[PDB]
């Protein structure tokens, strides 16, 4: 059983935000209860509302008139609206239900802005200078949030720290993703950091390479 | 639903995670408890007050008296730092929770290791400069980053971030860029990070001169 939320990470003031949930592995008809529930950056758990496998529906009453959550059996999927957004609306949205024990989706990060979708710029920070060495990407200029960044494909996860990300007084975000190697290692094994900005469709394979000093 | 921002211990202790609420919610109705490991969605801990779910351990439990409900983890392992929720439902039957609870696993000292990165060649052709100093795998969390260009303190233009406590050391890393335009960061040759923090028996400074690498 598979929860995947899908939908726009970013949503202009005043538009309505929609959100889909693809069910696999199990028949969307078959699901006892169906929810969305959302969590603001830094912040707790709000439940937005749920649909019971009837049809029936309860909301949260300070949305109730901005929510709309159905389900289409024939997709499997069921989905979530809520109008007339503000940049309170910006959180992580996740849908849920239950086949005991819930299945929770991945969540989505939706963020209301005027601000528009700007794809990164990746640059090397490149290794240099105790049999130690690090080296890392600085994923720069970007809007909305999220970027995902993984080393070699995957293969590389041991050290690895990705960063938080910092908003720029440019209203920009800026991050970076560093992993520590073996010294030794720096002429023959090849460091790629894999970039994927979504919103933008923005996706970056970077070598990382030691500098000539 | 009230819960402390944040509880604390050292490897195999004991901690508890307390629920705070009314009649009309715990009070009335079954208590769950919910791990929410940093950048995943909430999973089950504790339902039906007490029940654990498959494939939860021993280690934790739940139990409720009254207005007020506790979720208990013994044996504290590396990996179990997460958000705790309680989550329960209200006097209309529907979900609500609590604020959530940080877990912060006591290791010992460790002092960060100190790498520096000078801006690389591709974004100085674009018109700016990030210079990056990367504190590695320390604790506790308190450190301190000074920036200093020429031996000019740099005050307002650095921005850092920190990583949650690492799921297999329980260390923390972090990341300080200081921003400065292309023109400006022709105009210096020395950057140094100067790194404070109780592992270290005094300020490290780790520095490059412009144009070296």
């Amino acid at each position: 059983v598979q929860l995947q939320e899908s939908g726009p990470g970013l949503v202009k003031p005043s538009e309505t935000l929609s959100l889909t949930c693809a069910v696999s592995g199990y028949s969307i008809s078959s699901g006892y209860y169906w929810g969305w529930i959302r969590q603001p950056p830094g912040k707790g758990l709000e439940w937005i509302g749920s649909i019971y496998h009837s049809g029936s529906t309860y909301y949260n009453p300070s949305l109730k008139s901005r929510v709309t959550i159905s389900v289409d059996t024939s997709k499997n999927q069921f989905s979530l609206k809520l109008s007339s957004v503000t940049a309170a609306d910006t959180a992580v949205y996740y849908c849920a239900g239950l086949t005991n024990d819930a299945n929770w989706g991945q969540g989505t990060l939706v963020t209301v802005s005027s601000a528009s979708t700007k794809g990164p710029s990746v640059f090397p920070l490149a290794p240099s200078s105790g049999g130690t060495a690090a080296l890392g990407c600085l994923v720069k200029d970007y809007f909305p949030e999220p970027v995902t960044v993984s080393w070699n494909s995957g293969a590389l996860t041991s050290g690895v720290h990705t960063f938080p990300a910092v908003l720029q007084s440019s209203g920009l975000y800026s991050l970076s993703s560093v992993v520590t190697v073996p010294s030794s290692s720096l002429g023959t094994q090849t460091y790629i950091c894999n970039v994927n900005h979504k919103p933008s469709n923005t996706k970056v394979d970077k070598k990382v390479e030691p500098k000539s000093c | 639903l009230t819960q402390p921002p944040s509880v604390s211990a050292a490897p195999g202790q004991k901690v508890t995670i307390s629920c705070s609420g009314s009649s009309s919610n715990i009070g009335n109705n079954y208590v769950s408890w919910y791990q929410q490991l940093p950048g995943t969605a909430p999973k089950l801990l504790i339902y039906d007050n007490n029940k654990r779910p498959s494939g939860i351990p021993d280690r934790f439990s739940g139990s409720k008296s009254g207005t007020s409900a506790t979720l208990g983890i013994t044996g504290l392992q590396t990996g179990d730092e997460a958000d705790y929720y309680c989550g329960t439902w209200d006097s209309s039957l529907n979900p609500v929770f609590g604020g959530g609870t940080k877990l912060e696993i006591k290791r010992t000292v460790a002092a960060p290791s100190v790498f520096i990165f000078p801006p690389s060649d591709e974004q100085l052709k674009s018109g700016t400069a990030s210079v990056v100093c990367l504190l590695n795998n320390f604790y506790p969390r308190e450190a301190k980053v000074q920036w200093k260009v020429d031996n000019a303190l740099q005050s307002g233009n650095s921005q850092e971030s920190v990583t949650e406590q690492d799921s297999k050391d329980s260390t923390y890393s972090l990341s300080s860029t200081l921003t400065l335009s292309k023109a400006d960061y022709e105009k210096h040759k020395v950057y140094a990070c100067e790194v404070t923090h109780q592992g270290l028996s005094s300020p490290v400074t780790k520095s490059f001169n412009r144009g070296e690498c």
